[PDB]
């Protein structure tokens, strides 16, 4: 059943939770959320994420 | 004397309503196997005792 | 510093050079729970200073341990404990013996069968009925009062209760009760608002079968 | 009581209080029916609508523009968080302190509104509560006439 | 016995109870102690059927019997379990009875003036309930426990100009210049 | 103090690690302006959380529903009691294969109960006492010594000590007068009223610290231990003795919740490392002390409650010694179920009367709703 | 309700029967020093030989005591080789 | 005293709803 | 005065006997003074600390009929 | 009046066992057929 | 024993008397970088007494007479200290505030615009000055009936909202309510309060600039501005109050535990330098080349040394007999399948 | 300080980068990088080791040394004990008295 | 119980 | 081997849990009949009857044969003595 | 002189008790004397 | 023995040189 | 000793400046054998400290605050310690009556901004 909805998640890039103006993202977690996308996620710059 | 005998099996698990003051902070690998095997024993050690 | 170019030296005192590492107070852990990192950070209530550490000798403050026992002549004597089975008053005709025996059982004695009720103030019962613990429709017998946690086990001892119109100048809705010995005002309060009060006065055998039917 | 409510209506308190008359749960079929909506169809009332004891839901905020910085919850049984314990009950000492136990928010912006009430009672703040000392069951009555005025 | 509105047999005196069907009551607290009581009777049947699953082979030799002596289980079923069903049934009536009245109230009331105001006349919408249910809507108070993060007080916490450090291993590291602390007197 | 003003140090750098301090820009290992006795960064004990716990973020989790994942609302409808966080929580639950499947919203009463140290201390001070080996604290008593009960020399005229029947605690063969026996040691009575609070303010702390991890199923392919380290290796948990462990509250899958652990995992969870499979609950029954005053004069026992919390419930000690917490949804279903009627009984009345309107008291015994899971 | 006497439990080793202290305080037994190595009062700290009081030691080095005396035969098997923990492993350098 | 001050003809027992003369009317003031 | 004769003569005696260790004013009625074994006004130990310290008015003290209560 | 009062339904009724004499229930003890093993023996009011 | 303080009683020692550091603007920042975004023997002992006597005159209301004193101090100060000095910028600042009382706004603003060009050119100016430096310039701007540019007050605080550690002011004073151990005599020591309008001058000014910014918009009738003055000002005071917050310690009277004072008067990070430097955000750089472990993957970065043989898990049951070591056999070979990469 | 040049050379700082008592780890981030600016000619070396030899110890250019216990001692105190090292020269021990007001 | 007899 | 090395090998009597007392022991009956404690919280007199009310009446003063009839408090010096045996229930 | 650590710790060489508050009146209590409980000007009143 | 603080010299009695002369009265001791 | 206490004199060598009002004249009289007095006419005091002749002293004192060192002498060292307490409270309230007076003005403006918003 869940695959019906998981594959109804077009987002090949992270949503706007991928913001970190509040506080830095967690590198461990991204590696666990890389599966749900196509573009790379873990690669975070030295600066706070801009959003793209 | 009177020791709440109507509570021995009327717990939700096996380790409940059995007063065992002999505990420890960190029960190790085989002290935990010794523990779980212990609660059930004096739960079946008691029963088949009381059945015989 | 009168001038910034001559900074005042750091030559510490017994109020700086002798300190200790800041343990985390219950505020610093309330602000930033990112620091309570081990169970040695769950220190006790601030009011609990620690275990007893001194001899509260009477007539002389609280002495330290290892202190002087020149003045504990009566602490070594108030640690044995009060005389047991012995008149407290050594001389002077004990104040109890001076007063006369009254009412051969006592001034407020409870014999087997005394009619001493626990007081259920009407304000309590009226407070509940609006709060919603008690249903105003169903004649509110003591089962409802007990099971709705209006009154606990430690207050229903035979015989059940007594309704007391405490400061309740008015009861607004028709209220029905089956309790034991309402006070005459409490009766004339329910009876004015179209209610009832049929005082059940059950034996103890009836007190059980009403609470655990 | 109105007599106490002045000693709050006189204070220089931010977060103003409800006017006294509109703070009252105590005031046309037959000169108007009772409060708890017993309507004309043979008088069906609604259970928690009238209370002769003085219980009622919180009246609400003081004024819409302001945001109160503390929130004092109610107990599981309805009444308010003020409790007057005693110093050293074991010796039956008649020297009492209060305890405001069920509050959340910033107690300091709450306790900084008790100070303006009791400019002379030692008030201490803790994580859960707010101890105010040397204030007995009449101070318990001053609080609730305030925690009602604040609208909680 | 009382325990429901039927009146205990102590209406031996023929105490009637007129002016009835008078109150709509949502049975709030009673439905609570029903879900509490319904949990017990199920949490009791779980016990009355405990049967040895000895995950160990030391004392596996009873893995078919119940965990309670036949005479005791034959008692506990009758002492505590079947009692808890009656105690569950009691709330299952004090509510099924009170609903019957509400079913009658909510009809004779819906008519008179409005089918819109009706479920407002019978409501309990305190102005603050947004505090307890949907706290995102509530503004009129600051009821967070971590109050310094309420949107009207977020301006307390400082927003550090942080940064990562790949030379340290991707550790985040604040770029605040520490203020030289006080030292002596 | 301040004695030993010399000889404590060698005037020589160990030719290996030792090193001068280069400058203010030098980032020294371990250095930090806060007094931390467990200086852990995010590479040693890395938090399993979407974001790192920041003062800005009220909690390092999805405060909102993220669009690219199935959202599963709580098993029970939610209300925000006195202490709760008044902020929505959404914790993503992890597939066994380390993938992140659907995100699940947590209960703001169990996992939203903000911490306050002095009310988990009542939990810790209970554990650091309940977890003694009371029966070990025996000690010989004056009477229990078996020596002559008769003065062999009555002290009459010479300079012998004013002592006889020397079986008291002064002499190297004696025993105490008021010794420490187990039946004289208090096991503290711990209420469910505060055990629940003292568990909820921790399993929130383990959420605010961002060490909270939800797993779909804690099941192994086979019951061998090696399959449980292989599982930990994919999930990244550190059950090594030194690397902070893991606290599994095994409740089973999302649709098959169960209290008795998955027999597969239970046998596989016997690794010598740092891990502790605890029971999926936070409550425990009312305490009772049948030997309240002295009734049973032969019990060995401690004094106090004769129904101590067992060793494998969720306590404060093993909650702070184990960094990461690993809850299956099959436990979340049990925790929300067992605390529902408790969460509701604590709301104030002007709220409690609003529940049946908002759909909180749907009682499957009356049939107004099909039975919940 | 009334919270337990942590007294000194989990931190430090048991105190020794002071003048003061409740009945619930579990001191140490008669004729048993609270500090194992202080056989005298000036016996100095053993260098790398700790006694593991409390639970079963998580990682028992060969050179620490566990319900036992010190045996130059069994405690330090080879005096030239010297152990430690590395990644939770009892290695010997 | 209560009936006269209210200009009411005397009544006794003066039931408790009538007593507290509709909130003890405050003697009109 | 006629109203007071009754309000004093329809009180059960126990409402008049000495009833507390602290006389309504705050003193501590010890024994040996037969006058002070009569405590007409009932004392209230836990009540009244707002008066005389916070500048609370004397208007609050008084009861509904005007006569002051004591604390 | 000394022994006056309303006694409980199981208190010793006024002058029970006394038989009209001061502390007379003691004098009537030797008259008892057989007493218990712990029966109102000697007890001079010392620190009584 | 009640004291009288007639004969000289030497001052008591108390943590409210520390030598706090004068608030320096950080290193890599200069004034205008933010402002354009918006010795010889000189008897300084004689002029310090003189420059003080100017204050008492400008505080009393003899402004013209205080002008002539500050002149002298503005002459001895520019002789002792070199160019660009901060203190020589302090006196030609109050001097510029001395003209404005006496209407000479032609030199007041001019002598006050020069303290900026004397403060910016510096390396690390005191943020106590540069916030007054343009608070004055704000007032003399308006005193010239310049109604807008007199509201650089907004930019006066536009530093202290950025570059002011609002917690360094009460770092040591925050914890004094714990030093009291008495409750019913000598108990004012549990309520030791020090107003931030004494122990913080850069805060006071910041409160006073915005207050003057409230009345400049009160006349100009800029109600959208008077709010962003007030809603700014309250967020300035409430975060300063926030750094004085702490929960009460033991409330009743404690006895004897006098060594506890080594725990109260310490480096208690104020709730500003706590939320700011939280360990999770500001992470502790831990280099495993000094430690004795690393996460599973990195098991080769650790403390190096001479030959190491990995024996086994240091499991304690290796000291038992043989039937205990026949168990525990397949422990280690299972543990390598847990640390292999 | 003698003829403008300090009489102290090294300040040995033995600490543990991970173990406990952060006083030192808490000092090397707050104070030490600022005491490093006033007295840069002091060769502060630090010693990460498992059992921290808890004593600060200055090695004066006269060859002599002076230690200082830092057991249980907070950062602000360690700051002082640092400035207690750069001040004294460890060159003489005189009772401040009558015969010792004028050294020579 | 058997009460402590003193 | 350590406590006495021969006193602990040969065995004497072993002590066990010590039975408690009647934990309403100190409301003894020479007060449950003589006095009665009246009063609101935090003020409990122990009012006691007159001293001379049964022994010698003929010839005593006319207005002092009745001071024996009032429920007088017992002076607090005895209130604290008798109520001391009751406080001990849970000291500290 | 001989001042030693504190107000009221003056001369400390005479053997009087410092910290004794000589100003405060004696608690004469039970003792019978004309000097009882009287402000010193009322000493001549030996009739009350 | 009446052991009360304030009944004599607080803890025992000592003869420092400021006492052996300048006793109570200034004359001051009978011995020493 | 009581008179000396009412002259602010306990230790030998202490010194105070008391007025010549009548009830001081007795206090000094009783202890004449203890003190060493000196009298100054007020003009001989207005010059001992350089004072203009026109300024009286009931305007010089009307300037010093009444809370000078050891403000009051209340009836016992407790009442002293609750006279210094509240003095350290009316400081707290002085900043708190300050911090809301900022809010009450912003609140009365947020009302007018809202009110006039609809017009």
């Amino acid at each position: 059943a869940m695959e019906s909805q998981r594959q109804a998640r077009r987002r090949d890039a992270p949503s706007e939770w991928y913001d970190e103006t509040e506080g830095p993202l967690n590198p461990r977690f991204l590696a666990s959320m890389q599966s749900n996308y196509t573009q790379v996620i873990t690669e975070l710059p030295s600066s706070p994420v801009t959003g793209r | 004397g009177f020791t709440m005998k109507y509570k021995r099996g009327t717990g939700l698990w096996d380790e409940d309503h059995v007063n065992d003051f002999d505990a420890n902070k960190y029960l190790s690998a085989r002290s935990t196997m010794r523990w779980y095997y212990g609660m059930e024993r004096l739960q079946t050690r008691n029963n088949m005792n009381a059945r015989r | 510093e009168f001038d910034a170019d001559h900074p005042l030296p750091v030559v510490g005192t017994r109020l700086n050079e002798r300190t200790t590492t800041h343990k985390w107070s219950h505020w610093d852990q309330y602000i930033n729970p990112q620091i309570t990192q081990s169970w040695m950070y769950l220190t006790q209530t601030p009011e609990y200073v620690g275990p007893r550490s001194g001899h509260n000798v009477i007539k002389m403050g609280w002495m330290k341990i290892g202190g002087s026992w020149k003045y504990s002549r009566s602490y070594n004597d108030a640690r044995r404990g009060f005389a047991k089975g012995q008149w407290q008053e050594r001389k002077m005709t004990p104040r109890f013996m001076l007063a006369p025996r009254v009412s051969a059982g006592g001034p407020r004695n409870r014999y087997e069968g005394k009619a001493s009720f626990s007081r259920l103030s009407l304000s309590k019962l009226l407070w509940a009925v609006d709060t919603g613990r008690l249903n105003p429709n169903e004649t509110i017998t003591l089962y409802h009062l007990r099971n709705a946690k209006v009154i606990a086990d430690r207050e229903v001892v035979w015989p059940g209760m007594v309704l007391l119109a405490g400061n309740v100048e008015r009861v607004p809705y028709p209220l029905h009760i089956e309790l034991q010995n309402a006070s005459a005002k409490a009766i004339q309060l329910l009876e004015e608002a179209g209610g009832s009060f049929t005082n059940v006065y059950m034996s103890h055998e009836g007190l059980y079968q009403e609470l655990h039917p | 009581r109105s007599d106490i409510y002045d000693e709050l209506l006189k204070l220089p308190l931010r977060y103003a209080l409800h006017d006294f008359r509109t703070l009252q749960a105590h005031i046309h079929a037959s000169s108007g029916l009772s409060s708890a909506s017993p309507d004309a169809p043979a008088y069906y009332a609604v259970a928690g609508r009238d209370s002769a004891v003085g219980y009622a839901p919180p009246l609400g905020p003081a004024d819409p523009v302001d945001v109160i910085p503390f929130f004092v919850h109610r107990s599981s049984n309805g009444h308010l968080p003020g409790k007057v314990y005693s110093m050293n009950a074991k010796t039956l000492m008649p020297a009492f302190y209060m305890r405001i136990q069920n509050i959340e928010g910033d107690m300091f912006r709450f306790e900084e509104e008790l100070m303006k009430i009791f400019p002379t009672k030692k008030i201490f703040v803790r994580s859960h509560s707010v101890y105010v000392y040397n204030v007995n069951l009449d101070g318990r009555a001053v609080l609730h006439h305030w925690l009602l005025g604040l609208g909680f | 016995s009382g325990a429901v509105g039927r009146g205990s047999f102590h209406s031996v005196v023929a105490g009637a109870n007129p002016r009835r069907i008078p109150t709509y009551y949502n049975s709030a607290y009673e439905l609570i102690q029903l879900h509490r009581a319904h949990r017990e009777v199920t949490r009791n049947f779980l016990v009355r059927d405990k049967v040895f699953d000895n995950k160990f082979p030391g004392c596996s030799l009873a893995n078919g019997l119940f965990k309670m002596v036949p005479n005791k289980r034959g008692n506990f079923h009758t002492r505590e379990l079947t009692e808890s069903i009656r105690h569950r049934t009691i709330w299952g009536q004090r509510i099924q009875q009170q609903r019957t009245i509400n079913a009658a109230i909510l009809e004779d009331a819906t008519k008179v003036l409005s089918p819109a105001q009706m479920e407002d006349r019978f409501s309990y919408r305190t102005p603050d309930a947004a505090a307890y249910f949907s706290p995102q809507e509530y503004t009129a108070a600051n009821n967070w426990p971590n109050y310094w993060q309420h949107p009207t007080e977020k301006h307390v916490v400082p927003k550090p100009r942080w940064r990562r450090e790949p030379e340290l291993g991707g550790i985040t590291r604040v770029r605040d210049a520490v203020a030289t602390p006080i030292a002596d007197y | 103090y301040d004695s030993r003003s010399s000889g404590v140090h060698d005037v020589a750098p160990r030719d290996g690690v030792d090193f001068m301090y280069e400058g203010p820009q030098q980032v020294l290992p371990g250095a930090h302006p806060l007094p931390l006795f467990h200086p852990d960064n995010s590479v040693t004990r890395p938090p399993v959380s979407p974001y790192l716990p920041s003062p800005q973020r009220p909690h390092p989790y999805f405060t909102t529903e993220l669009p690219e994942l199935p959202h599963f609302q709580t098993t029970r409808p939610i209300v925000y009691t006195v202490g709760t966080m008044k902020q929505r929580i959404v914790a993503p639950v992890f597939d066994l294969a380390n993938n992140v499947t659907h995100t699940r919203e947590l209960d703001p009463f169990i996992f939203g109960f903000y911490p306050e140290t002095e009310e988990m201390a009542k939990n810790l001070s209970y554990w650091l006492v309940r977890c003694q080996n009371f029966s070990s604290k025996w000690d010989y008593e004056n009477r229990e010594i078996w020596r002559k009960a008769k003065k062999n020399w009555p002290n009459t005229g010479m300079g012998m000590a004013r002592v006889g029947d020397r079986k008291n605690h002064a002499h190297p063969w004696g025993a105490h007068s008021k010794p420490v026996k187990p039946w004289n040691l208090l096991m503290p009575t711990m209420d469910v009223k505060t055990w629940s609070k003292s568990n909820r303010m921790l399993v929130t702390l383990k959420m605010l610290q961002g060490k909270l991890q939800i797993v779909e199923r804690l099941t192994l392919p086979e019951p061998t231990q090696e399959a449980y380290l292989q599982l930990c290796r994919t999930m990244g948990w550190d059950v090594r003795h030194k690397g902070g462990g893991a606290l599994f509250m095994d409740g089973g899958s999302r649709l098959t919740p169960s209290s008795e652990y998955d027999r597969a995992f239970f046998f596989g969870s016997f690794f010598n490392g740092r891990n502790k499979l605890v029971r999926p609950t936070l409550l425990c029954d009312e305490p009772y002390d049948y030997n309240r005053t002295s009734s049973k004069a032969r019990t060995k026992g401690p004094k106090g409650q004769k129904n101590p919390i067992p060793i494998n419930r969720f306590n404060a000690y093993d909650a702070l010694t184990h960094d990461t917490l690993i809850i299956t949804e099959g436990a979340l279903l049990q925790l929300e179920d067992e605390m529902y009627t408790h969460k509701l009984a604590m709301l104030p009345p002007h709220i409690r009367a609003q529940l049946p309107e908002r759909g909180f008291l749907d009682s499957e015994v009356l049939g107004d709703v099909p039975p919940a899971l | 309700p009334k919270p337990a006497p942590r007294y000194n439990i989990g931190l430090r080793p048991a105190p020794k029967r002071q003048n003061v202290g409740g009945q619930f305080l579990a001191t140490q037994k008669h004729y048993a020093r609270e500090l194992w190595y202080k056989r005298q009062y000036y016996s100095t700290r053993p260098f790398a030989i700790q006694k593991h009081m409390g639970s079963t030691p998580r990682i028992l080095l060969d050179r620490t005591l566990w319900r036992s005396c010190w045996l130059t035969k069994s405690n330090l098997p080879d005096v030239n080789r010297w152990e430690k923990v590395v990644n939770s492993q009892r290695v010997t350098e | 005293d209560l009936c006269a001050k209210m200009r009411l003809p005397l009544e006794h027992p003066l039931p408790l709803s009538r007593r507290s003369q509709y909130a003890a009317i405050h003697r009109v003031r | 005065e006629i109203e007071a004769l009754l309000e004093f003569h329809a009180m059960r005696p126990e409402k008049l006997r000495v009833r507390a260790r602290h006389r309504p004013d705050g003193s501590v009625n010890m024994g040996d003074d037969p006058n002070f074994w009569a405590q007409a006004l009932p004392t209230r130990a836990m009540d009244g600390s707002m008066q005389r310290g916070l500048g609370w008015s004397r208007r609050t003290t008084m009861g509904a009929n005007g006569v002051p209560v004591v604390y | 009046t000394r022994s006056s009062g309303v006694r409980g339904p199981h208190m010793q009724l006024m002058q029970e066992r006394l038989d009209q004499k001061g502390f007379g229930w003691k004098r009537k003890s030797r008259s008892l057929w057989q007493q218990d093993v712990a029966t109102a023996g000697f007890r001079p009011h010392r620190y009584f | 024993i009640t004291r009288l303080y007639t004969s000289y009683f030497k001052g008591e020692l108390f943590p409210n008397q520390l030598a706090r550091p004068l608030e320096r603007l950080p290193r890599g920042v200069s004034l205008a970088a933010a402002r354009k975004g918006q010795r010889p023997y000189v008897p300084l002992g004689e002029v310090a007494k003189l420059e003080l006597q100017g204050d008492y005159l400008t505080e009393g209301g003899l402004h013209q007479e205080a002008l002539e004193y500050y002149g002298v101090v503005a002459k001895a100060y520019e002789l002792a200290y070199p160019k660009d000095h901060p203190q020589v910028a302090g006196i030609r600042l109050k001097l510029a505030g001395a003209f404005r009382r006496t209407g000479r706004l032609t030199s007041s603003k001019a002598n006050c615009e020069a303290v900026l060009q004397m403060l910016d050119s510096a390396v690390q100016p005191p943020l106590e000055l540069i916030v007054e430096a343009l608070f004055e310039l704000g007032l003399t701007s308006e005193a010239m009936s310049d109604a807008a540019a007199g509201t650089v007050f907004e930019e006066a605080v536009a530093l202290v909202d950025m570059f002011h550690n609002s917690g360094q002011s009460h770092k040591m004073l925050r914890l004094l309510p714990r030093l009291g151990r008495r409750f019913n005599l000598n108990f004012e020591e549990k309520f030791v309060y020090f107003s931030p309008f004494d122990y913080d001058r850069v805060f006071a000014l910041a409160d006073q600039c915005l207050e003057r910014a409230e009345v400049f918009y009160q006349a100009r009738n800029d109600r959208a501005g008077v709010m962003r003055v007030l809603q700014q000002r309250k967020e300035l005071i409430d975060k300063k109050f926030f750094n004085m917050r702490d929960f009460a310690g033991r409330i009743h009277t404690m006895r004897g535990h006098w060594k506890r004072r080594a725990q109260v008067l310490t480096n208690a990070p104020t709730p500003d330098e706590l939320l700011r430097y939280s360990p999770t955000i500001h992470q502790v750089y831990r280099d495993f080349k000094y430690e004795l472990n690393a996460p599973i993957g990195r098991e080769k970065e650790v403390q190096p040394g001479v030959n190491r043989v990995v024996h086994d898990m240091g499991n304690p049951y290796r000291r038992s007999g043989v039937r205990s070591q026949r168990m525990f056999r397949d422990a280690e070979k299972n543990f390598e399948k847990y640390i292999r990469a | 300080s003698r003829n403008g040049e300090l009489c102290l050379q090294r300040i040995i700082v033995s600490y543990s980068p991970n173990k406990g008592n952060p006083a030192m780890r808490q000092f090397m981030a707050t104070h030490l990088p600022e005491f490093h600016r006033q007295y840069p000619q002091v060769k502060i070396d630090i010693r990460p080791r498992q059992w921290p030899e808890s004593s600060i110890t200055g090695i004066y250019r006269d060859g002599s040394e002076k230690a200082y216990s830092i057991r249980f001692l907070s950062s602000m105190g360690i700051n002082v004990r640092f400035h207690r090292l750069v001040n004294e020269g460890n060159d003489y021990n005189h009772s401040f008295s009558a015969s010792h007001l004028h050294l020579q | 119980r058997f009460y402590r007899p003193l | 081997p350590k406590a006495g090395c021969e006193e602990i090998t040969r065995q004497g009597r072993r002590v066990v849990l010590k039975p408690q007392e009647y934990f309403a022991q100190h409301r003894m009956q020479v007060w449950q009949m003589r006095f009665k404690e009246m009063g609101p919280p935090f003020s409990r007199v122990w009012v006691a009857l007159g001293g001379k009310m049964r022994r010698r009446r003929i010839g005593r003063q006319i207005d002092v044969k009745d001071m024996r009839y009032y429920w007088r408090p017992i002076e607090p010096q005895y209130q604290r003595l008798y109520m001391s045996r009751l406080r001990i229930k849970d000291h500290s | 002189a001989s001042t030693a650590k504190g107000y009221m710790n003056r001369v400390m060489v005479y053997a009087h008790r410092r910290r004794k508050a000589r100003y405060l009146a004696p608690k004469n209590a039970h003792v019978r004397s004309p000097l009882a409980h009287k402000m010193p000007e009322e000493y001549g009143n030996t009739w009350d | 023995r009446a052991q009360h603080p304030n009944a004599g010299t607080r803890f025992g009695r000592v003869y420092n040189r400021g006492f052996v002369r300048y006793g109570f009265g200034g004359f001051g001791m009978s011995v020493y | 000793n009581r008179m000396l206490r009412e002259l602010r004199l306990e230790f030998m060598g202490q010194t105070t400046v008391v007025p010549d009002i009548p009830p001081v004249r007795k206090r000094i009289w009783r202890v004449r054998h203890v003190v060493r007095v000196d009298q100054l006419d007020l003009d001989e005091a207005k010059a001992l400290i350089g004072i203009p002749e026109h300024i009286s002293f009931r305007d010089l004192a009307g300037q010093i605050p009444p809370t000078f060192g050891r403000g009051g002498s209340v009836a016992n060292p407790h009442m002293r310690s609750k006279m210094n307490f509240m003095r350290l409270r009316r400081m707290r309230l002085r900043d708190v009556m300050h911090r809301d007076q900022l809010e009450k003005r912003l609140l009365e403006e947020r009302h007018h901004a809202l009110q006039q918003q609809q017009q």
